[PDB]
Order: structure tokens, then C-alpha cells, then sequence
């Protein structure tokens, strides 16, 4: 539609990134709860950012699931571009991970069910994420998961071998990515975590990884299924809904 | 609200034509889009495009005595249409 | 909680913006 | 041993270029007086427009690649304030350069570009490695005018095809896209999507709306039309390329 | 004759090039350099300064 | 000269133990890694890691008599180590 900041009601910061502010904000009629970011053109100009912003804004704008948070529109002035996003009142999965430390078997499994369900929908429509991680990753108003930023240390950490290396990837690798998140939930750190980029992608190319002695016999078992290297033995998104493991501790 | 172009002001008419103007926005932009119509006189709209390097336009050939309203919007390459600016003018 | 309207939250933002260039 | 690179192993001359990131010189290897080009990217800049990272997977790839249309990375090293690119030197300098001296290139000279790029792209796809950036700013012309693919909004969104714009999956017919844009640019000076805006190049590409001049052979028409289509199956294999009429009928190879 | 080398995913020895790496080999460069570019080589202090120069060159029109 | 830490010294001393220290580096490093052999030779190097948030490490258990080469290695995340910098000490 045609929008301006007139068209709608700002409340005050709601965090604040690199580039400008989201705000809470309420459109005048209508009355609805939602998210206003916003970018300093200047800033943005200033990085080169602006053609990846354009992208990401029109790949996000047609996907439309419960778990992807919503992209409502956008509008600009002289100095800066506002996007309407969909309010997610408890955060960033990130946030919630470096409180608790780590996260329970059940509050997992649900985290895992809901992105998986996403990921179906995105693969439905030829769409691959390629950068699921936890900064990325916006709880709802019952603690649900949102999948935000489709477009493009930790900037390998969830990464897959075929990606690393610049080869052919499918969507194989949106389940590499997911292993791994179930990994870090579990044990609080990512599983390939090394101290300099070039031991960390030793460890990817190699698989190697280890278990914390707590973690259950049914997490080993999905996590160590997801994280192969050969993108064809990876399972497909039925098959890790379908897991013991996950059936037994999903809400 | 405060708008791409800033102000619009009808600054030379006759009968049948008439020169609107606007400053220039600093704002890069790649051009304009201009629509008129008789207002509210339910005939359709009318639209030319102009270069961003301009600052005025020039429309011939309307109705004496008419109420007429002009639209102008401004084109980012990336981000579409900046918020509008219109005017009135009879004649 | 408290949803700004107006030149109020216009004046919101541009300080923030300001305040944004530091 | 494990002896680093340093500048000191290194005559520094004339600077060949001057970029986003920052200089090349042309340089000496003092061991072995090798002739090459030292590439210096600012550190500060690299992490102002973030792509230090894209940059270090870039430089592992290299080190993998070995072919003679393929620019060839030695080694790197860094500073407190730069990272050092040893580079194979290109001494005719890029064909963009080239194609705006020339406006646009004769069927002769365009078909033997696509035919040293074809195989360029064969080998990267025979290890597996997809999505080179063949755009004209990145050939670089060796000693005997062949074509270097170098790896380290004018036209740019035009080389990309449409499954890459909407975030969908892709696979090496990518560089078969690529190759049509760049077929194009050289018979005729400016790529065949570029509209006014983001929007409007977008719903080009999207759609595959666009049109040749006039004085464009039929021969290369059907071969672009094949390149440039919507659904990467469709496209053609690089062998067919190789072997298209028009290409045999044009090329020094 | 000089490189190091080290072990790859699958077992494979590749040469990393992060070290020094002799040109262990009479080099196909077809192409003739005039004196004057030739002249134009310097090393040492005055192949430092070279790129110092340009670095405050460059620094100071991106506002570094 | 391009190496970093830029100047190293032994700062302190126990017959059989030294204190080596180097300037906060402005880039930030990971860890460095220190090494000490026996100048000689016929004997392997000995190396260890310390945080990039120190500028100083202790080297323990020498042998009473011999000089040492101790070299001092800052490693980047992306980049690997920068040119070292060394220095010889002797008991
Ligand atoms: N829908 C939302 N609900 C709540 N907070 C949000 C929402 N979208 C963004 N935020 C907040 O915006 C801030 C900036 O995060 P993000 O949008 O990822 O920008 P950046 O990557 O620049 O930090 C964070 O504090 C994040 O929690
Ligand atoms: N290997 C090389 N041999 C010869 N000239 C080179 C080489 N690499 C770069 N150049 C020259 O230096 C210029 C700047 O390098 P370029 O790759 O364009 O930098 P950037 O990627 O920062 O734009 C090139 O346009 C070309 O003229
Ligand atoms: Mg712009």
C-alpha cells in the first residue's frame, strides 16, 4: 500500500541494531500491534547494504507461516526506510539462550518442530534460508518461534560443509543448519566452535564434533543424523517431525 | 507529511495550460511521475513522466475554468515511490 | 505501553536519528 | 621453517590499479624474480562494507583451482592495516576496460571470449564450484589476450538469473545465465535487462523480457535465447555451447 | 624447494598458502617490460614508504 | 618491522623462569602463541597459548646455563598469525 509514519502511532525503542531502531508502534486505524524498524539511508548507503536490503525485503514479502515472522510492508523519506514486521513480544532465541545458559529436552524438541515446520513451508515455495541461527530467531506471544532475515566468528559456525567450499547446495542445507541448532540448544555452544576460522572449517570439513556426557541417547541420534557430510544422507523434514526423540518431548 | 518534492506551486497559466514547479529535493532521484485530472469530475487521470534532473513541467491543452488536480511523485531507484505532494488549481 | 502520536513521535524519531550519528 | 610470506620477499613497482579495497602493484619476487601482481585491501575498509569473510572463503576456494583461463592466487599475508594478495599478473588489464574503448565486440572476438569462459566453467563445475563472477570487470587479459577470471546498480542484478534473485535454490545452470548476459554485453555494449529502477530490472529478469539490436546475427540470437531462459533446465549443457554453430562458425579456439 | 603442506578432509595433501611457497620453477611470463618500468622496482625502506603513501592516499579519501 | 606485538622484552627473571612482555597490539588478536627452544638445537620447540586479552606470560622450568630463542606469535581469526617478533635470553 502507500504508507508515512503519519500512518501510524510510535511507541518508544523496542532494541535498537546497526543501522537504526525497531519501535512498537499502532496503525491509527485498525489498531494493530506491530513492529517498526527503521534505517538511516545514510548509514546504509554508507555500507553498501542497500541492494541486500531490497532482496531480502521482497524474498521475505511473499512467505506467509505462523513460525516466518510477517513482513507488512515498507516506505521511505529523504533519510530513512521503515519496515512494517510483525511485534514479537519475548525476543530473540538468542537473547533467552544466553540467560538459561542451555535449554531443556522439551523446550528443544518444540523449537525444533516449529523451524522445521517453517522449512517445509519455505521448501514448498523453492525457498532456502541458508543463515538459521539463534540471533536470527524471534519468540511469540506463546513462546513461539519466528523465523526472521531470508536473503543471505558464528559467520560459519551453522554453517555446512557444500557452503564453506562454494559447491552446489539444496535444501540439505536449511537441515545441516538445524542440527546444528539443536546441538547448541542442547549444549549451549555450536558443535564446530574453534578459536580461528581456519580450524573451525577444519572441524566442519571433517564433521568432528563430540557430546557433552549428559546429552540423551535420542538427541545424539537426530543431531548426529542431521550433521552428515554427504548432503543426500542428511533426512528430510518428514523424518525429523517423525523422530522418536522429538514426538516424546514437543509440547 | 513532509514529502518528496517539498513544495508545488502552479507558477504560470493560461486558459488551457499551465507551469508547475517544485524544489529540488537533494534527495537523488530517477524521475518523476506526474498525474492531472478534473477534479473529482470522475474522467480518468492522466500521467507523464518526467527526468529527475527537472524541476518543472509543462501541461497544454486543458479545459478553461476547470478545477484541476496535479500529482507529483518522486522515483528511488531501490525503495519506489517517496509520500506524494498534490495541488488545485482552476482553470 | 504509552503509543505516541503525532509531531510528538515525529520529534521522537528525528532525535533518535541525531542521536544515531555519534 | 614454516617460513611466512613477508612484503620483504617482494620488489614493490608501479601500481597497476586502484579499487574499492585498495592498490595493486605490480611486483618481484626477489628469490626468483617471478613477475606478479601484489593486491593490498585495507583492513579498515573490509570491515566497513563486511566482507572480510566473503573475502577469506574466496581466497580458500582459489587455492583449489587450477586452470589457465582461471586467475591464479600464490599466496596471502597480512599487517596490522592490510591483507596481501599474490596474484598471477594480467598485463592487457579487464575486458571491461576493452569494451568500452571498442563500445561493443565484433562475433569473432566475443565467441572466443565464450569459448575460453566455457571452459573455465567446465572445469570449475567438474569440482563442483558454481556461481563465478564473469562479469567484464572481472576478466583480466593474459600476455596472450586470453581470459582470466579473476575473484577478488550498473549492471550487476542483470547477471544474476532468477531463481538466485528470488532465494531460490539453484544449481551450476547459474553460470550458463551468466554467460548469456556476458554474450550479450559483448555484442552489444550494455547488458539486456537494466530498466530505470530496482523494480522495474527486477520484473525484466523475473519475466525474461528483452529485446537485441537490430544488427545482431540470428546465429547469435538463438544462442542467447537458449542461455537466457527461465527455467535452468532448459539451458544449455557448456558442451552444447562449445559446439554451437554460431560459436564454431566465430572462434579463433 | 620450500612449502608447507598439511592433510585434507579426505586424506589428500594440499599446500597451504598462508607460507611461503618457492617459485620452484622457470617461470612462462611471455611478456617484455620497458626500462623505465623495470627502473621503477624499489625495495626496502623506499618499497615501504610506497604504500604508506598511498595508504594515507587512500585513508584520507574514504575519511579513514 | 610489520610485526605484531611490535617490541618484546623479558621483564623479569627466576634463575629457572622469565617474564616476557609486549604493547597491547590496537588489533585485536585471539591468542598468541609462545615458543621457546634451546638456541642450540637437537632439542624440540616448546609452545603455548595465551588470551588475546594479555599483553605479558610467563615461561617456567628452563634449565640453568642454556640461551633461549622465545618467539612470540599474534594470531587474527580470519587471517592467521601476523610476521612474529623474537628475542634471545640466556640461564
Ligand atoms: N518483531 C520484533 N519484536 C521484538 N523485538 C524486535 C522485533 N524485530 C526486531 N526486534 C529487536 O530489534 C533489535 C535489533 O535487531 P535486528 O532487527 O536483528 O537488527 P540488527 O541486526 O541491526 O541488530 C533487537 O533488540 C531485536 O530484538
Ligand atoms: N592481476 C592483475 N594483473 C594486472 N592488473 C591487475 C590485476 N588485478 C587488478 N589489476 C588492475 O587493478 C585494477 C583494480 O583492481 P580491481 O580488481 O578492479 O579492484 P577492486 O576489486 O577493489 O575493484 C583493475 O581494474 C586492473 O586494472
Ligand atoms: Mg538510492
Amino acid at each position: 500500500r502507500q504508507w508515512a509514519l503519519e500512518d501510524f502511532e510510535i511507541g518508544r525503542p523496542l532494541g535498537k541494531g546497526k543501522f537504526g531502531n525497531v519501535y512498537l508502534a499502532r496503525e491509527k486505524q485498525s489498531k494493530f500491534i506491530l513492529a517498526l524498524k527503521v534505517l538511516f539511508k545514510a548509514q546504509l548507503e554508507k555500507a553498501g547494504v542497500e541492494h541486500q536490503l531490497r532482496r531480502e525485503v521482497e524474498i521475505q514479502s511473499h512467505l506467509r507461516h505462523p513460525n516466518i515472522l510477517r513482513l507488512y510492508g515498507y516506505f521511505h523519506d529523504a533519510t530513512r526506510v521503515y519496515l512494517i514486521l510483525e511485534y514479537a513480544p519475548l525476543g530473540t532465541v538468542y537473547r533467552e539462550l544466553q540467560k538459561l545458559s542451555k535449554f531443556d529436552e522439551q523446550r528443544t524438541a518444540t523449537y525444533i518442530t516449529e523451524l522445521a515446520n517453517a522449512l517445509s513451508y519455505c521448501h514448498s515455495k523453492r525457498v532456502i534460508h541458508r543463515d538459521i541461527k539463534p540471533e536470527n530467531l524471534l519468540l511469540g506471544s506463546a513462546g513461539e518461534l519466528k523465523i526472521a532475515n531470508f536473503g543471505w566468528a558464528g559467520t560459519l559456525d551453522y554453517l555446512p560443509p557444500e557452503m564453506i567450499e562454494g559447491r552446489m547446495h539444496d535444501e540439505k542445507v536449511d537441515l545441516w543448519s538445524l542440527g546444528v541448532l539443536c546441538y547448541e540448544f542442547l549444549v549451549g555452544k555450536p558443535p564446530f566452535e574453534a578459536a580461528t576460522y581456519a580450524e573451525t572449517y577444519k572441524r566442519i570439513s571433517r564433521v568432528e564434533f563430540a557430546f557433552p556426557a549428559f546429552v540423551t541417547e535420542g538427541a545424539r541420534d537426530l543431531i548426529s543424523r542431521l550433521l552428515k557430510h554427504n548432503p543426500s544422507q542428511r533426512p528430510m523434514l518428514r523424518e525429523v517431525l517423525e523422530h522418536p526423540w522429538i514426538t516424546a518431548n514437543s509440547s | 507529511v513532509s514529502s518528496v518534492p517539498t513544495k508545488l506551486e502552479v507558477v504560470a497559466a493560461t486558459p488551457t495550460s499551465l507551469l508547475i514547479s517544485w524544489d529540488a529535493p537533494a534527495v537523488t532521484v530517477v524521475h518523476y511521475v506526474i498525474t492531472y485530472g478534473e477534479t473529482g469530475g470522475n474522467s480518468p487521470v492522466q500521467e507523464f513522466t518526467v527526468p529527475g534532473s527537472k524541476s518543472t513541467a509543462t501541461i497544454s491543452g486543458l479545459k478553461p475554468g476547470v478545477d484541476y488536480t496535479i500529482t507529483v511523485y518522486a522515483i528511488d531507484f531501490y525503495w519506489g515511490s517517496y509520500s506524494p505532494i498534490s495541488i488545485n488549481y482552476r482553470t | 505501553e504509552d503509543f505516541r502520536s503525532g509531531s510528538e513521535a515525529f520529534d521522537l524519531i528525528a532525535q533518535d536519528e541525531e542521536e544515531f550519528n555519534k
